[PDB]
């Protein structure tokens, strides 16, 4: 029994227990990439994610006729790629690489960005649905003041209330407290073997197969079948550790930071090129982003897990996580996307890689792209990009 | 008359001086405040100016060493004036985390000019909960004490009371030019309007309260105009660059009607009575409505000009896109659709505060006055 196998299977599961749900009139929410999934889960609601969906197609090259589609209907192309792509579905009635049910609800948290918020907006308006709001306002103070938890937590029990109606079911206090303890350890599994890459060297997977798992935290969080996939993930990684194996094709000369979502249209593209200059991340700041980690049936430790994401703390904060995600990656480079699509990640990335570099003593370089428009990345310019940085880490590396 | 015209003209076209001229004159602090919302009643209350800050026609430089190229024109042009000290003689600016954009420029700004205290604000999307109001109290009596840390003094909760006063009945002074300025659309022209409007962010409101109100005298003096060209709603961020304004003029277009964040967004919703002065500011975030910047699942914004536009015989509804502002850009095609739908003609315009090659526009705007002409 393969790790990867099972994986797939559990996230095309979930699209299909979606479109059953559909079917046999049961509500299917959309939801942000980082909302409370435990609200939703203690109803035993069906749950897909817009920005998983998207980055999917995106793989599979079909996001570029949707992201068309929603520009044909007046949505700009400076407006992230994951919401056109996916107001594209919604106009084109779904899609066939990877399609998905439409949602009789909506769950949007913008712990991650705001632009979600916009985005769900409109999509509430289109099919004119239920929105949940759990809205994390921007943490600029280095905790989170007692004022956002209190309001976090009244959100939280106005999702609930919301989802009662929803679902038609009554919040059950005994079924909150086990899907807490299941996300809380489903969260743990993905910080420990998501983290093992800062070891091993080589890493027992290559940078990028993170992407892929991702999928998983993401999506089925409190979840008992995501626990037992990640046990048997790690019971591979560490196979791998303790005999010098992994998943990255040949010798791992360098290891690296990349900042930012990959390109998904040019994932592919991305692996390879990396591969043969003998390059891996092994430095990352994702294992961290669905840690949330909080005590069973504890609502103030819960609010504060989703606020203090990394998108939503001060810049200083946000700097940390990459500086030390160099560190203990033990990491020769740092290499930084410019995601034309989030401008919160892209508008403090300057700032950002400039303090990390001047803290790490590190070398750093850049290319432009975006994670699912196809339009804004240029092959030819990552390679000549990466190989300056090879170059940097070679020369510094021979002493 | 050029009476009026002429001071609101003089303070608008040097921000800058005026501030400095405040400051000699009463020896107190001039606080800046970004874009869309801010809490101007504390400011006010301080004794202090509450300064809006829109940006300008600039080119980009210094901001290049924080942002790329997507960011929007006005943020851009704040942050490159800030990097060149055109904001020094403020003794700190709000910078309110509305969106991603100033979400970051209020990040940057914390390291790229550390001489002007940045006090963050963060106005709740779920506006309408009560704890979404004792929230925003939270974060106004942050914004309090800051100030405070500012000018030294407290600030006296009678004050902000008083100040609530002040603001409320400038409000509905304005609301009052926007029917005036309506009943006179051949004499006001669109210039004119956004003058009018504009210098109330660089003035204690209680002196551009009497200003507005003298302009609205000499005008009921004058008989009732029907306009001879075209009228139109203009809805955005902000549309003041005098390029645009003449554009509208040469083509004989009468703006008597707004949903522009810089203008008639900034006083169409009172502040709510109560006894608890902090509570009442908050309050008025929660009525707020018809805003790109305001959570609304239902999106009224398209309706509500709607209702404007009929209850004035607008002829069309110009969109003064912001350059790269993806609030207003994810907003368009729905409160397009639903304008459209109601049987008004609309336009689309990029507004961008680094260009000084505007042409499109003009081109747009011609078409637009000959298309409503049938
Ligand atoms: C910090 C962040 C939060 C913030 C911010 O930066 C962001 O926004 S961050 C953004 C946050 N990002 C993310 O969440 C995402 C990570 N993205 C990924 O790459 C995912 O792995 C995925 C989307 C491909 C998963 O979805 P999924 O695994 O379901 O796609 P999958 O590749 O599995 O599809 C192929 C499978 O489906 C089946 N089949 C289909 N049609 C068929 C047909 N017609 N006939 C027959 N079969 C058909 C096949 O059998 C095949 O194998 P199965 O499965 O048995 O093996
Ligand atoms: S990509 Fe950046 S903007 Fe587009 S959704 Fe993920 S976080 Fe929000
Ligand atoms: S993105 Fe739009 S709303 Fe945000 S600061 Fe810019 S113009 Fe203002
Ligand atoms: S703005």
């Amino acid at each position: 029994k393969e790790a990867r196998v099972v994986i797939n299977d559990l996230l095309a599961e979930q699209y299909a227990n979606a479109f059953k749900a559909k079917e046999e009139g049961r509500p299917v929410g959309w939801s942000t990439s980082v909302f409370p999934q435990e609200l939703a889960e203690v109803f035993d609601l069906n749950v897909l994610y817009p920005e998983n969906q998207a980055a999917g197609v995106a793989a599979k090259k079909g996001s570029l006729e949707l992201c068309e589609i929603a520009e044909s209907k007046g949505y700009s192309i400076d407006l992230c790629a994951y919401a056109r792509t996916n107001f594209g579905l919604l106009e084109n009635g779904g899609c066939e690489a990877l399609d998905m049910p439409a949602p009789d609800f909506l769950l949007c948290c913008n712990n991650i960005c705001n632009q979600v918020i916009k985005w769900y907006e409109n999509i509430s308006r289109e099919l004119d649905i239920p929105l949940i709001m759990i809205d994390t306002t921007f943490n600029n103070e280095d905790e989170v003041t007692q004022s956002r938890i209190d309001y976090i937590k009244a959100q939280f029990e106005e999702a609930i209330k919301q989802l009662e109606i929803i679902s038609g079911k009554k919040f059950d206090p005994k079924k909150f407290e086990e899907v807490m303890k299941i996300s809380a350890e489903n969260g743990r599994l993905w910080k420990y073997s998501m983290s093992l890459p800062a070891d091993s060297s080589p890493s027992p997977m290559n940078g990028f197969d993170l992407f892929t798992y991702m999928a998983v935290i993401v999506c089925a969080r409190g979840k008992k079948e995501t626990t037992e996939a990640f046990k048997l993930l790690i019971e591979e990684l560490e196979d791998n550790m303790k005999t010098g194996k992994s998943s990255f094709r040949g010798e791992e000369k360098y290891r690296i930071m990349m900042e930012g979502i990959p390109c998904w249209p040019y994932i592919g593209y991305k692996m390879k090129t990396l591969a043969k200059f003998g390059v891996n991340m092994t430095g990352s700041v994702y294992p961290h982003a669905w840690a949330l980690q909080y005590e069973v049936n504890d609502l103030d430790g819960m609010a504060v897990a989703y606020s203090t994401m990394f998108n939503n703390v001060n810049l200083d904060r946000m700097t940390k996580y990459r500086v030390d995600s160099l560190v203990e990656g033990k990491c020769d480079g740092a290499f930084y996307h410019m995601n034309r699509s989030c401008k919160l990640m892209s508008l403090i990335q300057y700032e950002m890689q400039r303090r990390a570099a001047e803290e790490t003593g590190l070398p750093y370089a850049g290319f432009d792209g975006d994670q699912a428009d196809p339009r804004a990345f240029t092959n030819a310019q990552f390679e000549t990009r990466i190989q300056g940085l090879v170059e940097v880490m070679e020369e510094r590396k021979k002493l | 008359m050029e009476a009026i015209l002429s001071k609101m003209k003089e303070v608008v076209e040097n921000p800058n001086a005026a501030v400095k001229k405040y400051k000699s004159e009463t020896g107190k602090k001039a606080i800046g405040c970004f874009p869309v919302y801010c809490p101007e009643e504390i400011i006010h209350a301080a004794g202090m100016l509450p300064v809006g800050i829109w940006g300008g026609q600039t080119e980009l430089d210094l901001a290049k060493q924080y942002f790329p190229a997507f960011a929007c024109s006005i943020m851009q042009s704040c942050l490159e004036y800030g990097l060149k000290g055109a904001y020094d003689e403020l003794s700190g600016v709000i910078i309110p985390g509305m969106c991603d954009t100033l979400i970051c420029l209020g990040q940057n700004w914390k390291s790229a000019v550390p001489h002007i205290k940045y006090i963050s604000l963060v106005h709740p999307q779920n506006r309408k909960l009560e704890a979404g109001v004792k929230y925003l109290i939270s974060e106004y009596k942050g914004v309090k004490r800051e100030l405070e840390e500012i000018c030294g003094y407290e600030i006296e909760e009678a004050k902000i009371h008083e100040s609530i006063e002040v603001y409320n009945e400038h409000r509905k002074t304005m609301r009052d030019f926007v029917e005036v300025a309506y009943k006179h659309s051949n004499t006001i022209k669109p210039s004119i309007r956004s003058l009018v409007i504009k210098s109330g962010f660089f003035m204690r409101k209680e002196e551009h309260t009497e200003l507005v109100k003298d302009l609205i005298a000499k005008l009921n003096a004058m008989p009732e105009e029907v306009c001879s060209g075209k009228k139109v709603l203009l809805t955005g961020i902000l549309a003041d660059s005098k390029d645009i304004l003449d554009i509208l003029e040469d083509n004989n277009i009468s703006v008597v009607a707004d949903d522009l964040a810089q203008e008639t967004r900034q006083f169409r919703t009172d502040v709510p009575a109560g006894d608890d002065a902090l509570e009442r500011l908050a309050r008025q975030w929660s009525n707020i409505e018809g805003c790109s910047l305001a959570y609304d699942p239902k999106k009224k914004r398209g309706s509500l000009i709607v209702d404007e536009v009929k209850k004035k015989d607008i002829d069309g509804v110009i969109f003064c896109m912001m350059k790269f502002c993806d609030p207003e850009e994810y907003d368009y095609p729905l409160v397009r659709k639903d304008i459209e739908d109601s049987g008004i003609p609309t336009l689309y315009v990029e507004i961008d505060q680094q260009t000084q090659n505007n042409e499109q526009a003009r081109t747009r705007i011609q078409t637009f006055a000959e298309m409503m002409s049938l």
